[PDB]
């Protein structure tokens, strides 16, 4: 209907030529105050506090995706160069003769926000690799069928863990503690995208549908969208609002807000959004982060008093 | 002698508790001043008033206490860090509804745009812009540059509403 944020502020002319894998927001440095991290496709490192750019730095290799366990990891070919705020500290490699396609966090046990970290990583050959609270060591080798075009993490290390995996063949995957299920779900198109969200896994397909599915298998809701995704992302509101909504950007330039089923919030921006980024930068809790095809970055928030009911 | 009631809204590390602190006695001044938990307050003399003074906290987990202290404050001074040209809109949204509230009388609204002494600080013309107090027609306000760690302006800053608060 109308579209719910605050607009923060504005940059036309950053540099960032990146997708969502190569975005990420962190504490790298630790004074509260959070930092934008970028792996840009200029093989640089560009890196971000608050409205201004702080630093650059050079990148090996073009980058495949980058995350966090307060410190950041580049990965690209087999290698991954886990930086550490703020100066190389590993060059862990895969033991087989691989090349990563994916790469994505999960909880150590806590499976609360700024908890102890466990790194995780597909690979071309077909395994999801996860490591060590210090990213010591692999520590659950999982070989799979089909090679991973995406992955999401829903648990904790200790707990309990599912992790679904979108194949590049269009079926969709699950893990479950460790235990790989033969549970195998066939997509309509190819996946361009995956979201943990409350209950359920969101897949888009290419074909303009973004789809709700439960480790059991059930088809909750379908979102049938006018233009081509460009781009998915999990907004996680905590607070008594407490919603874990989904947001999706396409290539006609509007950015969607869907709570499950329905749609709470539109806004367009000039230039089509690559890459989507909720959370805390900042000093706000509520952010939203868009690197789009123009190279700009854009900053909205999301009001204390807006209802996404 | 004469007591009236002052909140201190604002962001959170905007330097409400640290601008309180200059207002207070150079004795009974604290050293290090910690981030306000809850709410805390003081009470401070200057001229034939005494203020009554509300400091908040600002963080988003807090902000839903402001609205206690609406009806009886009798005056209101917003504080705002000038090195964070990202969250002004959310100071404005912020602004925005405290005005709106309906228990919230119109009272004198005294601004600090603080910390002028950072480099990147926003200018009080910039600053004023962006939370839109031009638009503000119904009550006395005065936007004033500050630097909380060290005092100044603060002199300038209350001197001013203690004057239409008399
Ligand atoms: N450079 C500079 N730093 C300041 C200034 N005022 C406060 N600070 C610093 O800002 C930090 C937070 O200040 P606080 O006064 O506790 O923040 P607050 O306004 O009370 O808001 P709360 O988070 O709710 O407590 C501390 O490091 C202060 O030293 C200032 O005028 N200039
Ligand atoms: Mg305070």
């Amino acid at each position: 209907v109308r579209s719910v944020w605050l607009d923060a502020f504005n940059d036309p002319v950053a540099g960032i030529s990146a997708y969502t894998p190569c975005v990420h927001t962190c504490n790298l440095f630790g004074d509260g105050e959070n930092r934008l991290v970028i792996a840009d496709e200029d093989r640089k490192l560009k890196i971000w506090k608050g409205t201004q750019k702080a630093s650059e730095h050079p990148l090996l290799d073009t980058p495949v995706a980058i995350c966090s366990y307060p410190a950041l990891a580049v990965a690209a070919g087999s290698h991954i160069y886990i930086y550490r705020n703020l100066r190389p500290y590993y060059k862990f490699v895969l033991p087989p003769e691989t090349v990563i396609t994916c790469m994505d966090v999960v909880k150590q046990a806590i499976d609360e926000p700024d908890a102890v970290s466990c790194l995780v990583v597909g690979t071309e050959s077909g395994r999801i690799l996860i490591l060590n609270p210090a990213g010591t060591a692999i520590v659950k080798n999982i070989w799979v069928g089909i090679t991973p075009a995406m992955i999401a993490v829903q648990g904790e290390l200790d707990v309990g863990y599912r992790i679904t995996v979108a194949g590049r063949d269009g079926k969709l995957y699950h893990i479950r503690n460790g235990e790989l299920s033969q549970t195998i779900i066939q997509l309509e198109a190819q996946p361009v995208g995956l979201v943990r969200l409350a209950k359920h896994v969101a897949v888009g397909c290419m074909n303009d549908v973004v789809h709700a599915y439960t480790p059991t298998g059930h088809k909750s809701w379908s979102l049938y969208l006018p233009c081509h995704i460009l781009a998915m992302q999990r907004m996680e509101v905590t607070g008594q609002r407490n919603t874990k909504a989904l947001i999706v950007a396409l290539s006609n330039g509007e950015v969607r807000v869907y709570n499950e089923k329905l749609l709470v919030s539109v806004h367009v921006s000039p230039n089509p959004v690559t890459a989507l980024w909720f959370g805390r930068y900042g000093r706000e809790d509520n952010t939203l982060l868009a690197i789009t095809k123009s190279g700009a970055l854009d900053i909205k928030m999301l009001p204390r008093t807006a209802n996404l009911e | 002698s004469k007591k009236v009631n002052v909140l201190v809204v604002g962001l959170d590390n905007s330097g409400k508790t640290t601008i309180i602190e200059r207002l207070k006695p150079r004795p009974r001044q604290a050293a290090e001043v910690a981030p306000t938990v809850g709410f805390t307050v003081d009470e401070v003399e200057k001229g034939p008033l005494t203020f009554t003074v509300f400091d908040m906290s600002g963080a988003g987990r807090y902000r839903t206490l402001w609205e206690q202290y609406y009806r009886e404050a009798d005056a209101v001074v917003f504080v705002v860090d000038s090195a964070d040209k990202l969250r002004m809109v959310v100071a404005r949204d912020e602004m925005e509804h405290m005005l709106k509230h309906s228990n919230m009388r119109k009272v004198p609204i005294l601004y600090f745009a603080n910390k002028k002494d950072i480099p990147v600080a926003m200018p009080p013309v910039e600053i004023a812009q962006a939370l839109g107090l031009d638009d503000i027609k119904d009550r006395p306000w005065q936007i004033v540059p500050s630097n909380g760690l060290t005092g100044e302006g603060v002199d300038k800053g209350i001197d001013w509403l203690a004057e239409r608060l008399s």
